[PDB]
């Protein structure tokens, strides 16, 4: 998973 | 800018709780063990490592570096160490939609989004996060980084590395 922020 | 000394103390293997490794002919701190000795004096991944008992560290490899620390004789290690040379810190502010504007995966970012905070303040992908707003995010699972992001104010500092 990635993580957008 | 300039080089620190410190005094670390072996276990009973002879260990400080330090991974090192060889990039551009110099030595550098690539895991710190919890609560040890190379923790405590606070030596940090991005640390160079210039002397080991004042022998020079260049062109050793992460393997002649940490049979140098094994086998080193007595009680106490000494290291000139230089604070991450390669560090550098962004400020960021959250959008209304309470985003900087980056994408992460395992510490890395690896893309930055099309007119937000991130992109205006010139973040740059291939580079590892080390804190965000003093908190040090090295050796954290990605959702504890992500939540770390979320509960922050407006605005918010990282330093980043380039991965290397």
């Amino acid at each position: 998973n990635e993580y957008y922020v | 800018m300039d080089p620190r000394e410190v005094i670390l103390c072996k276990d009973q293997d002879g260990k400080i709780g330090l991974r090192l490794k060889s990039i551009d002919n110099g030595i550098f701190v690539q895991l710190v063990q919890a609560n040890s000795p190379a923790s405590l004096v606070g030596l940090r991944f991005g640390d160079q490592v210039l002397q080991i008992n004042g022998e020079n560290c260049a062109g050793w490899s992460s393997d002649k570096a940490h049979k140098v620390l094994k086998q080193a004789f007595g009680e106490k290690i000494t290291m000139t160490i230089r604070d991450r040379p390669f560090e550098r810190t962004i400020t960021m502010h959250k959008d209304s939609t309470g985003h900087v504007g980056f994408i992460f995966k395992n510490g890395k970012i690896t893309s930055i989004v099309k007119d937000s905070s991130a992109a205006r303040n010139g973040l740059l992908t291939e580079h590892n996060i080390c804190e965000i707003n003093g908190q040090n995010v090295i050796g954290l699972k990605d959702s504890q980084i992500a939540d770390i992001l979320s509960t922050s104010g407006t605005v918010v500092t990282i330093t980043i590395m380039p991965a290397f």
